[PDB]
RNA sequence: UGGAGAGUUUGAUCCUGGCUCAGGGUGAACGCUGGCGGCGUGCCUAAGACAUGCAAGUCGUGCGGGCCGCGGGGUUUUACUCCGUGGUCAGCGGCGGACGGGUGAGUAACGCGUGGGUGACCUACCCGGAAGAGGGGGACAACCCGGGGAAACUCGGGCUAAUCCCCCAUGUGGACCCGCCCCUUGGGGUGUGUCCAAAGGGCUUUGCCCGCUUCCGGAUGGGCCCGCGUCCCAUCAGCUAGUUGGUGGGGUAAUGGCCCACCAAGGCGACGACGGGUAGCCGGUCUGAGAGGAUGGCCGGCCACAGGGGCACUGAGACACGGGCCCCACUCCUACGGGAGGCAGCAGUUAGGAAUCUUCCGCAAUGGGCGCAAGCCUGACGGAGCGACGCCGCUUGGAGGAAGAAGCCCUUCGGGGUGUAAACUCCUGAACCCGGGACGAAACCCCCGAGGAGGGGACUGACGGUACCGGGGUAAUAGCGCCGGCCAACUCCGUGCCAGCAGCCGCGGUAAUACGGAGGGCGCGAGCGUUACCCGGAUUCACUGGGCGUAAAGGGCGUGUAGGCGGCCUGGGGCGUCCCAUGUGAAA
């Protein structure tokens, strides 16, 4: 269970537009702008003071919304991040963002999350000679994100590669659309992924 | 290796063997404070050379008899009346108690 | 049900026989020895020393008696005998004993 | 007596035979008197081979009988050498 | 031994697999009941207590 | 690189302080749902009981026949035997059974973890050095004659071989006696006297292969002992006579009351004896910031047991799971005279319980054993299956798409809300179809170098057409608790202290956001809920880290034992402190 179905229903849940559902959830509303109130029945019925612990866990939720993952593996990821010596927070953020599918997303081959996964976990992607599926494969500072050879002469392939020619994606990602490659360069950061996330409160829900 | 230790001679009494009250000491495994711990051992003597008190340095040896582990070696001191007096007070107080 | 572990204990019975035989033979050999030495004899007593010592070699040879134990019994034997000869006498012909 | 033997490890379908000196008593996984190498029968990674001829020679000289895949180990790693 | 709650049956056997818990009465209450054990399969119709109150996952015809 | 509290005593405050949960966790369990794979884990209780198949053998390079074999010699030929001689049951013999397997029953214990003495030992198949391999005589199988018994198999008897067995030897030598020299716990030499050694088999035979003899150092594990640590009760205080000691014997591989003889009165204790209850121990494992507290299953070493026992035997070693002897206990075969047995081994059966599997497969890897090897077993191991029982990766779609459909809940009838969710178009293609396809495997073995270095031949895969590769390829499982405050998320009928929910205040007595139903929404999601059991929170048995005037708590107050901690100065000693070097602490 990785959720799925009505996704940008959770876009307006927090009211902070979460692209996530492709071109529609990008241009005129992320199932958001139209009715950007937290759904259900109430919504337009006045909320509370979200107890500090609760909304700290809510920026935690928000965090995992920005990925489209289950809380389990994601949890384990947090352990692995907070432990091995580093600046735990930034480490955590960029780390989670080093997940294979999202690489292939922010890179440009995907428009968001579910699609990213679908075609990454498809085996339609190849890294350094070997073609691989698993989205939760967090790559390393020095890899090559290429895409398959029967995945060249194909459709929505040409779509995502169409809209991308003439765009700018992250620095630590090298874009070579003449030869279907993507260099997984330097480690990103908090200022490489500056977005509606406060890693602090997240961490401390996790760091109970 | 063949460890050795001290000891105040306790009691000839037995033939061709004497008992000895040894010393050991050690801290506490959570509470600090070093504490005292006496220990009686079989001090061996083929020729009754150590009398009431005689402190000596005693030794690991081949099991020569029954609980008669250890032996001795060389002498340290004599006139050990007061210390072993308080020992005889240990036995004294042992008889200073009963539950009948 | 069936297995050549009966083999094992068949042979083992045989070894029991071996042991008990040679063993008790040695016992009484040693005993006529201690008698003769006890009274005070020499010659034939130290002859018993001879044959018995040979025997205790066959003992330190096969799986009846053995090395340390064989030399244990032998030592106790030839030592013992020396004690009681001298007890009111002096041996003339040795054997297992020197001088 | 003392011998010179191999001992599988790893997990399921990824064995790797550890070169240990052990008397014929100590069972496979059981224990080792000393490890002095590794032979990987499947070949995977340049970790798949190493022996130490020094201790091998030690045990050999003072008395220790190797096995047969160990005979392979000497056949290749030339622990059976003598030079000249 | 109490019960899990509504739906009264259990003639004399049922096997109240004891589970365990007091309430502010019947001096003790400890060691409850399960239903569906060897008998007593919950209460007729349910929606949430179906983790002890039997009635599996009751699906209609649509 | 490491720490959060919350409700709970009142009319309100603040402390004292037990309760409770938010939390991590398992070899689990149950209820609800149930797709794939890898890797694990799977009687925690009856140490009750067991049907049938398999669990330890090999060796004809140790030795003689029966009998299945063949050339067929003898027999003029016959009967047939027997000279040569594969196979197969045995015998004598050689070696393993003391390794691999397991459970907590025992075990307050040098048994275990640990640091060492061994001048108190032992050690074979293995390495190194040595002196050697003359000769004799016998014995019982196999076999043949005959009795018993349903079976068990027992019984008198006459033969055959040997590496079986003993006898004089030969002495590199070891043993003892005493003599003497070094040592200083039975450690080392020498002399005098006696002691004993041997096995041959194979062949290409005059050399080699597998092996006999007696001793010295080592490679390996175990023995005994020592230092220290190893729970709950004081409502278990005195204890004990082999008991503390000694001389002389027996014992054993070794000292030792382990035992005997004899004699002297000691040995343990409030530093917890003696007594009883509970538990086999650890490397490590969960948890707290740590201190610690608890825990000991697969795995690694150490122990104990073979339904309880007692016991020797045998051996290098055992008091020996598939060796034995007697009582016991229980089950079974029986012709009721006789007799047989040990799944705490691998599968399962029954009981018991809340719950703990498949009587599948290969010796192909690797390991034990025996053989010179080829080899034969191996329920070790190496692999398949079942269970979300634990962990990790995972698909059930993407994308577009209404100021927003039917259906459904509220409603102030304005609308709201469900839900871009589906429908409606495109793409991508779980499983499913085909064809292909292993890693695990190169040594042993055959051959030249000498059999050394090495060099070439070549065998061997249970798992399994499985892993996977390439082609074809369908939108393809979704449930679980909660929704008062803790603790994040509420409107609507129901019901009227009735049914009910409950870890804590407790909630409902006609108008319940707490119970049931629903719309929706919170957390999670191949899982979720529920109880069971362990640390923290608990600074709520506190060393860090409290206390004690009224909250629980100064012994009524004096006394001295022992005990605990002790003024100022100088110097001598180095146990605690301390530091360096170091040994170990394995691996996991």
């Amino acid at each position: 269970g990785r959720y799925i179905g009505p996704v940008c229903r959770l876009c307006r849940r927090e009211g902070v537009k979460l692209y996530l559902k492709g071109e529609r959830c990008y241009s005129p509303k992320c199932a958001m702008e139209r009715r950007p109130y937290p759904p259900g029945q109430h919504g337009q019925k006045r909320a509370r003071r979200p107890s500090d612990y609760a909304v700290r866990l809510r920026e935690k939720q928000k965090l995992r919304r920005i990925y489209g993952i289950s809380e389990r593996q994601f949890r384990n990821l947090f352990e692995e991040a907070s432990k091995k010596k580093g600046v735990t927070g930034s480490v955590f953020l960029g780390l989670l963002e080093s997940r294979l599918d999202n690489v292939v997303y922010r890179l440009g081959f995907a428009v968001s999350r579910r699609q990213a996964r679908q075609l990454v976990r498809h085996g339609h992607i190849t890294v350094n000679g070997r073609r691989v599926d698993l989205p939760s494969y967090r790559v390393r500072p020095g890899d090559e994100i290429a895409v398959a050879e029967k995945s060249r002469n194909l459709e929505l392939i040409r779509q995502n590669l169409e809209a991308m020619k003439g765009r700018k994606v992250g620095p630590w990602l090298s874009l070579d659309v003449e030869g279907m490659k993507g260099k997984f360069l330097r480690l990103p950061d908090r200022e490489d992924l500056a977005l509606p996330v406060n890693e602090q409160l997240v961490i401390e829900f996790y760091s109970r | 290796p063949k460890k050795v230790l001290t000891g105040v001679v306790v009691s000839d009494k037995m033939q061709k063997t004497v008992t000895v009250l040894v010393e050991r000491q050690f801290p506490h495994p959570l509470y600090g404070k070093v504490i005292k711990r006496s220990k009686k051992y079989l001090a061996h003597d083929p020729e009754e050379k150590y009398k009431l008190g005689d402190v000596v340095e005693i030794i690991e040896s081949r099991p020569i008899s029954k609980r008669k582990r250890f032996r001795v070696l060389r002498l340290v001191e004599s006139g050990r009346m007061d210390l072993v007096e308080k020992y005889l007070i240990r036995r004294q107080n042992y008889q200073s108690l009963s539950k009948r | 049900r069936n297995l050549s572990a009966l083999k094992r204990h068949r042979q083992s019975l045989k070894r029991r026989l071996r042991n008990k035989a040679k063993k008790s033979a040695i016992k009484t050999l040693s005993k006529k020895a201690v008698q003769l030495a006890q009274e005070g004899k020499a010659e034939e007593a130290l002859k018993i020393m001879r044959k018995a010592e040979s025997l205790i070699d066959k003992a330190a040879k096969g799986s009846t008696l053995h090395k340390n134990a064989a030399a244990r019994r032998k030592s106790r034997l030839m030592r013992k005998v020396r004690q009681l000869l001298e007890a009111a006498g002096a041996p003339l012909i040795g054997g297992g004993l020197s001088a | 007596m003392v011998k010179i033997r191999l001992a599988r490890f790893g997990s399921k379908h990824n064995p790797h035979y550890r070169i240990v000196v052990t008397d014929a008593r100590r069972k496979r996984d059981g224990k080792y008197i000393e490890k002095i190498g590794y032979y990987d029968p499947r070949k995977t990674t340049p970790d798949w081979l190493k022996v130490d001829v020094e201790r091998a020679r030690y045990w050999l000289s003072v008395g220790a009988q190797p096995t047969d895949t160990a005979r392979r180990l000497l056949r290749q790693a030339g622990v059976f050498r003598q030079e000249a | 031994a109490y019960i899990p709650g509504e739906g009264h049956n259990l003639q004399e056997h049922s096997v109240v697999l004891i589970r365990g818990g007091r309430v502010k009465d019947l001096p003790g209450v400890r060691y409850h009941i399960v239903r569906g054990v060897y008998d007593a399969a919950g209460v007729k119709d349910r929606k949430k207590s179906r983790s002890k109150y039997g009635t599996k996952k009751p699906k209609e015809a649509a």
